[PDB]
DNA sequence: CCTGGATCTGGCCTG
């Protein structure tokens, strides 16, 4: 269920226009973020109790705000 | 190409390909420094010469024996000249885009471009033999793309051109190539500050460009999204990668982000980092160093590139 | 003229060209590190300690009411005398110049602890332009003190500067500035004996007279063998500045000053040309109203100094300088450092 | 070419008069030779010897640049 | 006979 949550959350920050490619996964990103957070806190207490990597914080915390602000994240990536 | 052209002309008798002096003469139409363009108002600290191409990215940095030893090679385009060239070769795309949206072709409305900027250094580019300075074996490239072009028709905003495959290698247009190290701060700031000066000037003016028989009017919006986390922390003036303050968009700390984990808001900016570095170096409250850093939230250096609060997605994938 | 190689620990990547050593009470302190100050030392100033030809850079905290100054890369230092230290001008890490004056003094000293205090002095009047490569000194005339500031190097002014020549520098105006530190006042003085700009010169202070010499003039690209003397008396009215050109000067630029004995100075380092290095040492024996610049014996340089093209250093204070050589291709540690005793 | 490179690095230290030497003295002889070869013969230094380095090294110009760093002259005529 | 700091010191985050 950890990997299921992460694959529910990946096409929101990877899609080049996520409001017109996956709105169903976008509209409930907050619930999947909180579910991922409590599954890190409870079932994986031995690693993420008192420390968490930066990209996990960026992924769980901010990206509904960024996708409201700009519109996409994978369009504004750096792979080019 | 010379081999292919020479033996095709030798076999068929005809001249199917052009000789490469004709390629060279037809090449200069698209290189920077060809077209007329007028800024309105004129740009501060920018000459109005319209024939400036590949220039030394040192911008006349003093290489004498008496002062700071520079050891980098750089070549760059002037920023406005490159934006004119990149707007002029995709003229046909802009015309077809406004044609497909039921607009005219003689329209000269104020276009709002949005230009996505990106910089990343590289490693293990080998230094050559021969004469020149003691160049490090790293390169740094600064480049931009043109994401969208939006013209205002009627009351609302319509878009004309959209980059269809935005992460291509066909649309990351190069702007400056230097043989520096992005770990080094002095040579990086020295090479890179002319482009930031040009960009800061161009943020507040208009460009007039003759596009298919009609003079039209452009204005730009620059977004620096294409930097990784290390370069954002090293340029925007925050602490390094292993600090107790983690997010480059908010003021949270590592333990209190391990506790809450969801509920934040984007807080950092560029002007806020300017006010914070002035708070750090002015020290208005006579506080000691630890409570100073706690007041200023880890800002302890002068930022020198405005980078927007966003997330690189490629390194986000690799980190997860 | 003993010349020794000096090793150094895990902070050799912190010493750049243009550093500055301040000597507080026989204790040497480093200032002007490379890059913005790390979290290992948030102030930027360090404890320059050598024994057994080994060097260690410990941090040094500030006072509570002090100001955290950027690492200036080519400032103008000065030794006031409640003993303090004057720095003004120079490059920040982001290659802009600073027009501030910072005053360095010890706030408290414990059992091998030091906490500096750094405050910022505001200049009104004829504010000099932000520059580097210049020099400042203080003089004592009629029981008063005044900071004399000669010109250096700076960028083009803010209307003549274009981005295609953005880092192009030009020599400053040859005026002389009188800075009153206890009031924050500066008055320019134009003198007909000084016609060219000058940078990276050495300047020797006295009661009321400063002897600037050497120095590379950018605009005509020469290192002229001159020697000026500026006599400043402090009456009730305006202070009368008088430069007289003297003969007997030498032709160097960015050489290093040191004070071995009282009324005794040694000139070591610097350049004669681009492709030439000042390999001799100039003994400057002062007087009350005389300057006798003579050549001493030369220190036996080693082959890794005689074939370098660059070097740089500063004055540790106790008759000993500290100069550094560019090692080789960075690829190991990029710098070889030396020390040099002077009687 | 690598054997002659070691001979050059061993002649600027006068090992025929200093038959014992530390590690760091040999390292400094190598760094001095590298800097002078870059200054004179425009050669960047490499750890794996190539063929173009071998052709550019086995000249008389390189033995002049190396003889600039020997104190003696019997070693000059021997290397010549 | 602590003991209160100086001082390492290995782990963690990003490339
Ligand atoms: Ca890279
Ligand atoms: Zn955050």
């Amino acid at each position: 269920e950890l990997m299921d949550l992460y694959l529910k959350m990946k096409p929101v920050w990877r899609s080049s226009c996520p409001a017109k490619e996956c709105p169903e996964s976008l509209c409930q990103y907050s619930f999947n973020s909180q579910r991922f957070a409590e599954l890190l806190s409870t079932k994986f207490k031995y690693r993420y109790e008192g420390k968490i990597t930066n990209y996990f914080h960026k992924t769980l915390a901010h990206v509904p705000e960024i996708i409201e602000r700009d519109g996409s994240i994978g369009a504004w990536a750096s792979e080019g | 190409y010379h081999k292919m052209y020479r033996t095709v002309k030798a076999i068929t008798g005809r001249q199917i390909f052009q000789p490469l002096h004709a390629l060279r003469n037809a090449e200069k139409v698209l290189l920077p420094g060809y077209h007329p363009f007028e800024w309105q108002p004129p740009l501060k600290n920018v000459s109005s010469r319209t024939d400036v191409g590949i220039i030394d990215g040192l911008s006349g940095l003093a290489s004498s024996v008496d002062e700071y030893p520079v050891d980098t090679i750089a070549k760059r385009f002037r920023y406005d000249s490159a934006l004119v060239s990149a707007l002029m070769d995709m003229e046909e795309d802009i015309l077809e885009g406004m044609r497909s949206q039921d607009l005219d072709d003689y329209l000269n409305g104020p276009f709002t471009v949005v230009v996505k900027e990106s910089c990343d250094g590289m490693g293990d580019v080998s230094e050559k033999h021969g004469s020149g300075p003691a160049v490090p074996e790293k390169a740094v490239r600064f480049s931009f793309t043109v994401m969208r072009i939006t013209i205002e028709h009627g009351s609302q905003n319509v878009k004309v051109f959209e980059e269809p495959k935005p992460n291509s290698e066909l649309c990351c247009k190069p702007l400056c190539l230097m043989l520096a190290d992005e770990s080094d701060h002095e040579t990086l700031t020295a090479i890179l500050s002319p482009l930031i000066a040009e960009r800061e000037a161009m943020k507040s003016s208009e460009l007039t460009l003759e596009m298919g028989g009609i003079p039209r009017t452009f204005k730009f919006i620059f977004r620096g999204t294409g930097y990784d986390e290390k370069l954002v922390r090293e340029v925007e003036g925050l602490e390094a990668s292993g600090s107790v303050y983690i997010c480059t968009l908010c003021d949270t700390t590592r333990l209190e982000a391990s506790q809450n984990l969801v509920f934040h808001s984007i807080t950092r900016s560029h002007a806020e980092n300017l006010q914070r570095y002035e708070v750090w170096r002015s020290n208005p409250y006579h506080e000691s160093v630890e409570e100073l850093r706690d007041r200023v939230k880890g800002v302890s250096a002068k930022p020198f590139i405005e980078t927007v609060p966003s997330i690189d997605a490629l390194h986000c994938d690799i980190g997860n | 003229m003993s010349l020794q190689m000096v090793t150094v620990g895990h902070n050799i990547a912190l010493i750049q060209p243009g550093f500055s050593l301040m000597n507080f009470d026989g204790q040497v302190f480093f200032f002007g590190q490379k890059g913005w100050p790390k979290r290992s030392c948030p102030t930027g100033v360090f404890h320059f300690d050598i024994k057994q030809n080994h060097l260690k850079l410990k941090p040094a905290i500030f006072s509570k009411d002090s100001c955290y100054l950027p690492p200036l890369r080519y400032p103008a230092t000065c030794s006031y005398k409640k003993h303090q230290y004057i720095i003004h001008g120079g490059k920040t890490p982001n290659n802009e110049l600073s027009d501030k004056i910072y005053i360095m003094s010890v706030a408290c000293k414990n059992n091998k602890k030091v906490t500096f205090r750094c405050t910022e002095k505001d200049l009104v009047g004829d504010v000099p332009e932000p520059r580097y490569g210049h020099s400042i000194d203080v003089v004592y005339s009629r029981g008063k003190s005044m900071g004399v500031l000669f010109g250096g190097r700076s960028y083009m002014p803010s209307t003549q500067r274009t981005t295609e020549k953005w880092n192009s520098v030009a020599d400053c105006l040859p005026h002389v500035f009188l800075i009153d530190f206890e009031f924050g006042c500066a008055t320019s003085y134009i003198l007909p004996e000084l016609q060219d700009g000058l940078s990276f010169h050495v300047s020797i202070a006295r009661n009321d007279t400063v002897y600037i010499l050497g120095g590379h003039s950018l605009a005509s690209n020469i290192r002229p063998a001159n020697l000026y003397r500026i006599r400043v008396d402090l009456p009730l009215g305006t202070p009368a500045v008088n430069c007289t050109v003297l003969p007997g000067g030498i032709s160097v630029s960015s050489a290093i000053l040191t004070q071995t004995n009282n009324d005794e100075f040694v000139i070591v380092g610097g350049y004669q040309l681009e492709n030439q290095k000042r390999m001799v040492c100039s003994l400057v024996s002062l007087g009350d109203n005389t300057i006798e610049i003579s050549e001493m014996e030369t220190p036996d340089w080693t082959s890794d100094i005689k074939h370098s093209k660059i070097w740089f250093g500063s004055n540790m204070g106790n008759g000993t300088i500290f100069l550094g050589i560019p090692g080789d291709n960075k690829q190991s540690e990029a710098f070889y450092f030396y020390t040099l005793r002077c009687s | 070419a690598a054997e002659f490179y070691k001979i050059f690095q061993l002649e600027i230290g006068e090992v025929y008069k200093h038959p014992n030497a530390s590690k760091e003295e040999r390292k400094r002889w190598q760094a001095t030779l590298d800097k002078h070869l870059r200054k004179r013969m425009n050669l960047k230094p490499i750890m794996r010897m190539n063929g173009n380095f071998a052709r550019k090294l086995m000249t008389q110009e390189t033995v002049d640049a190396v003889c600039e760093l020997i104190p003696s002259e019997e070693r000059h005529e021997a290397l010549r």
